[PDB]
RNA sequence: ACGAGACUCUGGCAUGCUAACUAGUCUUAGAGGGACAAGUGGCGUU
């Protein structure tokens, strides 16, 4: 009776390795039945990184000056159509869930050079967390531009959010933009 | 930064050298004894002084620190200063002596002594470090 | 292009005309353990873990 | 002979008169999941399903709940239930069982016992806000 | 020359122990005082399956108590904080019974008289007073008083005659009968301070405790020197055997027991937990609580662990 | 502490030439009781009680005539 | 020896305390407590 949420459970989802929990980490108090844990993610650095991935994805979409940080929007969106798709699926979303984004992710970015020059950028990487979350932020921008002046709206892309969330293969769009920039910057390796 | 100004440093040092007997290591006890024995006109400054005295006891428990001259450590040190070995290091039966110093001793009217073993002098005159 | 897990030993600091890149030093775990250096963008915590997806990227120093 | 602790969070509060009786649970003075804002209904359901009925089969609790703000009165309700339950278990039966159950509840999450210390800071000098300043002309 | 062995473990607590007190007449109330607005209740079980079960978490203190004392019957708890306050706890109702705030100075101790006739407390006016329950002045002595703060006043722990023993941290000790209350002889010039004094039940000894460790022993009629028994750091727990003539304390981590004929430790055999971190410092020991007569011993440390051993005496 | 340790007086002295401003600031000394100084000391001064001399024999041995 | 710190005001905290027939110890305001780089690791003529 230690099952996470009301439909998953932590007694069987195992990787038999204790080093690949950089993306899904449900083994302690940090587990949430509903991501509305309130709190701040800008008081001191590395505390935005210590956000759970789920809450970062659901909140970080707050942009413009009118929907800025209003957590009611994030929680209502993550509840709505989630309550619907769980019963209407029957099967596991796990496949797409994992296999679009959480290894769509790039593997490098670029940084400034010398003391002058804005015509090329030297290729560096990050420990995959910061790179993955910058990709997630650009994917939030992409989901906006797929809603902002478009047809598919906000609070109906729960499949795409689950895609952005889970674990390990490649199908994205903003991330392939990031990978084009990957190659452009890596042309200096 | 948490740099402790001269006021708290000096107060903690004088406190630890004067009443080392009563003071300990646990912050609650240091605060209590500090209030009891020191007329500190603030509470925040009192906590700062107690914290620094706790740090200084963590320092003293693992060796001597030059700022304080507590009676117990100085007593042990002076006890170490009256140390005397059973056999004096100058009670050498045989002393290795080069030809030139034994010539000096013979010119010193001390040539009858048999303790000085005349050694073989080093045949190399290389004793200055190279230049460059 | 092997994914190698390395441990951070010492973080140098920031470089740029205004400051835009961060230098760290990483020691490998199972590749005849030795130490190299590399530059990196964004938050990289004290003694965290880096993924050297490539074993040749060296960052120029000064 | 007064064992009462109520529950307060941010600006809201809820007096939780806890006393022995028939042992039935009454929450919010209204139906279980019908609350008008509808924002945080599922968050309330963690304890009633995590704990069970036998644990709360002897508790008569009556709550005076006041406060504007969902983050205020909500999460104050959970701090209140946790604290009242902990006090009741500490007083009426033992302390080891209290340690087990309270460890479970406050190991589910931390924000139960801690309120946010952030508060609006004073409007500062020669500027519209606490940090912004009137535009300087050269 | 006493053998013991540590036979178990005890895990789970919130407030480390400060003071110990029990009554032979009423063995149904055993308490431990804490420093986080907390007191713990105990029962004697002596079982490997269950050596202890928490029953009562006595709360109600607004400040950390200095010394807690019990009357002849284990039915009244008189507690005094480092403020001048007083709290009385009685089991007939199980709540606060008598709360007093009448000492406006930083009083360091409280005491319950065995004969329930007078009360004493430590004030900073360089003068001790005797108080009644009617709130009237009874006896104030302005001359030849303590050089500094008077720690406490003690009477015999066991049932017998009451003899006032005034002790202070100013290294001064006074022994008085209820009739005369005169200063016969005075001696000054101590090297170490006085934590607290104890009253012997056989009425022929008066030990001392402090940083110096010199257990300076006086007679009862006058202040003749008897002996300065050895000690270590600040001594904080002294008591004879209730029926035998011994001495015990823990001036620091280890155990220091003495026979008045040998005056030295016999064999120090102990049990200490191991640490894989060489810089983890161990906790500190302050008191040793006998079970009822010396057949088992208890102690508490700052590692949220209570250490209990079975002692065979011989 | 400048509030309750220093008193300053500002006065104008009219000379036939002009006006001369005199500003006189005095810090009182600390002395409890008598209302001649501020009750509280300077809040960065930590006071310590002074022990007296102690040169004693090894053991206190009672002496009688 | 000034200045800096300390210091005053200010918010943040009690299954504690001093008590109100306008709230029922939540509001008000206390002689007071609480943090100190304190505990543990890692860098530092350690």
């Amino acid at each position: 009776d230690i099952k996470l949420f009301g439909k998953w459970s932590t007694d069987d989802v195992q990787i038999n390795d204790i080093s690949l929990q950089d993306y899904i980490a449900v083994k302690e108090k940090y587990a949430k039945y509903l991501p509305h844990s309130a709190g701040r993610y800008a008081a001191k650095r590395f505390r935005k990184a210590q956000c759970p991935i789920v809450e970062r994805l659901t909140n970080s979409m707050m942009m413009h000056g009118r929907n800025n940080g209003k957590k009611l929007m994030t929680v209502r969106i993550v509840k709505h159509a989630f309550e619907i798709i769980h019963l209407l699926t029957g099967e596991n979303p796990l496949q797409v869930l994992v296999n679009a984004i959480i290894n769509s992710g790039p593997r490098e970015d670029s940084t400034r050079i010398g003391r002058a020059g804005t015509v090329r950028r030297q290729a560096v990487d990050v420990s995959p967390l910061r790179r993955v979350n910058q990709a997630i932020w650009l994917l939030c921008t992409g989901a906006r531009e797929a809603a902002f002046r478009n047809i598919k709206t906000i609070a109906e892309c729960l499949a795409d959010e689950l895609i952005n969330a889970a674990k390990g293969s490649s199908n994205s769009y903003a991330i392939k933009k990031k990978d084009e920039l990957e190659r452009v910057a890596k042309s200096n390796r | 930064g948490r740099v402790r100004t001269k006021t708290v440093k000096k107060a903690a040092r004088v406190i630890i050298e004067k009443y080392y007997t009563r003071l300990g290591n646990d912050f609650h006890t240091n605060k209590r004894v500090c209030e009891e024995i020191a007329i500190i006109p603030s509470k925040k400054l009192r906590n700062k002084i107690a914290g620094y005295v706790t740090h200084l006891m963590k320092r003293i428990q693992r060796g001597p620190v030059r700022g304080i001259s507590i009676k117990l450590q100085e007593e042990e040190r002076e006890r170490r200063d009256n140390y005397v070995p059973e056999v004096s290091a100058l009670d050498q039966e045989i002393i290795e002596v080069d030809p030139d110093t034994k010539e000096m001793l013979k010119l010193l009217d001390f040539g009858s002594l048999s303790n000085l073993q005349v050694t073989q002098p080093t045949v190399g005159m290389n004793f200055k470090t190279p230049r460059g | 292009q092997p994914i190698k897990l390395a441990r951070v030993t010492k973080v140098l600091g920031r470089t740029g005309s205004q400051g835009q890149c961060t230098q760290v030093r990483v020691e490998f775990m199972d590749d005849t353990s030795r130490s190299i250096i590399r530059n990196v963008k964004g938050p990289v915590r004290e003694g965290d873990v880096l993924t050297l997806l490539e074993s040749e990227r060296e960052a120029r120093r000064l | 002979q007064s064992v009462q602790v109520f529950g307060r969070k941010k600006t809201a509060t809820a007096v939780a008169h806890c006393k022995r009786g028939n042992g039935l649970i009454k929450v919010n003075g209204r139906p279980l999941e019908m609350i008008e804002p509808r924002t945080l209904q599922y968050k309330l359901l963690e304890p009633v399903l995590l704990l069970g009925k036998e644990r709360f089969a002897g508790v008569d609790i009556r709550v005076r709940v006041k406060g504007g703000g969902h983050v205020a009165q909500i999460y104050a309700i959970r701090q209140s239930i946790s604290k009242a339950l902990v006090a009741y278990y500490q007083k009426y039966v033992d302390e080891a069982s209290k340690k087990e159950i309270k460890d479970i509840l406050i190991q589910y999450d931390r924000t139960l016992l801690v309120a946010d210390p952030r508060r609006c800071e004073s409007k500062k000098f020669g500027g519209p806000g606490a940090r912004a300043r009137y535009q300087k002309s050269y | 020359t006493e053998q013991m062995t540590l036979r178990g473990t005890l895990k789970g607590h919130n407030g480390w122990v400060t003071q110990i007190a029990t009554t032979p007449q009423f063995p149904d109330m055993i308490l431990s005082a804490s420093r986080d607005k907390t007191i713990i209740m105990w029962k004697l079980t002596r079982d490997e399956t269950n050596y202890g079960i928490p029953q009562r978490a006595l709360r109600g203190h607004s400040h950390f108590v200095s010394d807690v004392v019990i009357s002849s019957d284990g039915q009244f708890a008189l507690s005094g904080s480092w403020d001048g306050t007083l709290r009385l706890w009685d089991l007939t109702t199980g709540t606060t019974t008598r709360r007093f705030v009448g000492h406006t100075k930083d009083v360091l101790s409280v005491a319950f008289s065995s004969d329930n006739r007078q009360i004493v407390s430590g004030s900073r006016d360089k003068t001790i007073k005797l108080w009644n329950t009617l709130g009237v002045c009874k006896y104030t002595v302005q001359d030849e008083s303590h050089s500094e703060w008077v720690s406490c006043v003690r009477f015999s722990p066991n049932s017998s005659n009451p003899i006032i023993v005034s002790c202070g941290w100013d290294k001064l000790v006074k022994v008085w009968n209820l009739a005369n209350c005169k200063l016969k002889t005075n001696h000054i010039g101590h090297t170490g301070y006085l934590n607290t004094v104890t009253v012997s039940p056989d009425g022929s000894l008066c030990a001392s405790g402090g940083k110096d460790g010199q257990a300076m022993l006086w007679d009862l009629n006058e202040g003749k020197h008897l002996y300065t028994l050895d000690g270590g750091d600040i001594i904080n727990a002294l008591c004879f055997s209730p029926n035998r003539y011994w001495l015990c304390a823990a001036t620091g981590p280890s155990i220091k027991i003495w026979d008045l004929e040998g005056k030295i430790i016999v064999d120090e055999l102990k049990q200490e937990v191991i640490s894989t971190s060489s810089k983890a410092e161990p906790p500190q020991c302050t008191s040793l609580a006998w079970s009822a007569d010396g057949q088992t011993l208890f102690a508490g440390y700052t590692d949220n662990l209570v250490r209990v051993w079975q002692v065979t005496i011989g | 502490p400048v509030n309750y340790y220093v008193d300053t007086a500002v006065r104008h002295v009219l000379l036939r030439q002009g006006v001369l401003g005199i500003k006189v600031k005095i810090m009182l000394p600390w002395d409890p009781t008598g209302k001649i100084g501020p009750k509280k000391p300077l809040p960065d001064h930590v006071s310590i009680v002074e022990p007296k001399d102690e040169i004693l024999p090894t053991t206190p041995i009672s002496e009688q005539k």
